[PDB]
């Protein structure tokens, strides 16, 4: 009486090499539109994109993931917790112009893994053959987290996507990256000062600053500090939290640690609902821009 | 040069209120939550031996000289990223001018 088994089908006739351009492609786009967001450029929102449409995901009954690519349809895009993310796909469509063949899963998911990487992150593996599924599987809205609440809600709201605790842990330390908007959700400031470069910068500011609980311009509470960086209740609840707190001591005393468990975790959230094939082809580390002599 | 030189004295009082808690300039002087400021100025960043940095003070390979180090003093975790150093910055010119001209007699 099953959840839905989706099957992974690559593009025809498609290798690495191919997707290799497509990340390429889109690495020289981020690179050129540079001036976003007052100087912190389209990479931070690409990797936001990636992971909500990643954690619509349910494990109970395999409904939302990043298959089906179920961004383009109307009902998720309007989502409240969604706005801002029509930035990262204003960037993404003329890429889409240029690639018709690539899917709309397959282009979110590496439209975060071209951030990371290109923001000098962990080399994160990818796999391919997210097809594209119709509207009417098109998940209904708040499947993503508030973000007033606490640890115990944190815990119990990334079971449904099956992370542990090292593993919320590792995919939070993206928040090292960009900042939050009080246009869009509702809270303003950045969590660090490298908005545009991927470091274990959101551990070192968790623990090292002294934070005071405040209100701001959208009638929000919200953790500031005097450096002008910012945290969440969800953020600030990494230390709160005993168990939590451990593995954010560990990542902000080694960076390679956090590398490694960031790549494991963030590909597992973008792989999470997918039922790969048994031919299909191993997963793509693709090589950088800074590697590739462009 | 671009930087101009403020008064060295107005930088003594500077680094002992915001500086002193976690680096030392005398020669051959202990490494505390930072590292023996001795010689900085000419010296390549990441490279005060018996440190240990992290990979991002040692990768941005830069020398060290009075108008990069303004670049950096104004907000240090966007100059370095990734670094250990736990601090904001200063924000007013003055008083970076002040300080620099302060450091560059003493660490000699
Ligand atoms: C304690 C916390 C502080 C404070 C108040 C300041 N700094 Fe320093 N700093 C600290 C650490 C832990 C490190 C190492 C960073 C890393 O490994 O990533 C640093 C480093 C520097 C350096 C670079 C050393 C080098 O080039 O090899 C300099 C130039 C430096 N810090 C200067 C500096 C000045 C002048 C400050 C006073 C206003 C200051 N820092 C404060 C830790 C801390
Ligand atoms: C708990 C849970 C959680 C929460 C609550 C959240 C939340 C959030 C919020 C609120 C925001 C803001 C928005 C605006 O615009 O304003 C964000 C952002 C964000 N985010 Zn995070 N998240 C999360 C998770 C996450 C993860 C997992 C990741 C990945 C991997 C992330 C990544 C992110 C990013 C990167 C960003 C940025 C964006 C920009 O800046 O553009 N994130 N986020």
């Amino acid at each position: 009486t099953t959840p839905l088994v989706h099957v992974a089908s690559v593009e025809k006739g498609r290798s690495y090499e191919d997707f290799q351009k497509v990340y390429n492609a889109i690495a020289l786009k981020l690179r050129e539109d540079d001036e976003y967001d007052n100087y912190i450029g389209y990479g931070p929102v690409l990797v936001r994109l990636a992971w909500h449409t990643s954690g619509t995901w349910d494990k109970h009954d395999n409904t939302g993931g990043s298959y089906g690519g179920t961004y383009r349809f109307k009902k998720e895009f309007n989502d409240p917790s969604n706005a801002g993310l029509q930035n990262g796909f204003k960037f993404l469509e003329p890429i889409h112009k240029e690639f018709p063949w690539i899917s709309s899963g397959d282009l979110f998911s590496l439209g975060g893994v071209t951030a990371v990487q290109e923001m000098q992150g962990p080399k994160i593996p990818w796999r391919c053959g997210r097809v594209d599924t119709p509207e009417d599987t098109t998940p209904d809205n708040g499947r993503l987290p508030d973000a007033d609440k606490d640890a115990d809600y944190v815990r119990t709201f990334f079971q449904r996507l099956n992370m542990n605790d090292r593993e919320v842990v590792a995919l939070m330390g993206a928040h090292a990256l960009g900042k939050t908007h009080l246009k869009n959700s509702g809270y303003e400031g950045p969590w660090g000062a490298a908005n545009n470069v991927f470091t274990n910068e959101f551990y070192l500011n968790l623990l090292n600053e002294d934070w005071k609980l405040e209100k701001n311009d959208a009638n929000n509470e919200q953790w500031d500090s005097k450096s002008g960086y910012m945290m969440l209740p969800t953020d600030y609840s990494l230390i709160q939290d005993p168990k939590y707190l451990s593995i954010v001591k560990e990542y902000a005393n080694d960076q390679d640690k956090f590398f490694k468990d960031f790549s494991k975790a963030f590909e597992k959230l973008l792989e999470n609902g997918i039922t790969f094939p048994k031919d299909a082809p191993s997963p793509f580390i693709f090589k950088t821009l800074e590697e590739q002599g462009l | 040069t671009e930087f101009k030189a403020g008064s060295a004295k107005k930088g003594a009082t500077l680094f002992k209120t915001r500086c002193l808690q976690c680096h030392t300039v005398e020669k051959g002087g202990p490494h505390k939550v930072g590292p023996n400021l001795h010689g900085i100025f000419g010296r390549h960043s990441g490279q005060a031996e018996g440190y240990s940095y992290t990979d991002a003070n040692i990768k941005k390979n830069v020398l060290w000289d009075e108008n990069n180090m303004s670049e950096y003093l104004t907000n240090p975790k966007k100059y370095i990223p990734g670094t250990k150093m736990a601090y904001g910055g200063l924000k007013k010119e003055k008083d970076r001018n002040d300080l620099i001209t302060y450091l560059k007699k003493a660490c000699e």
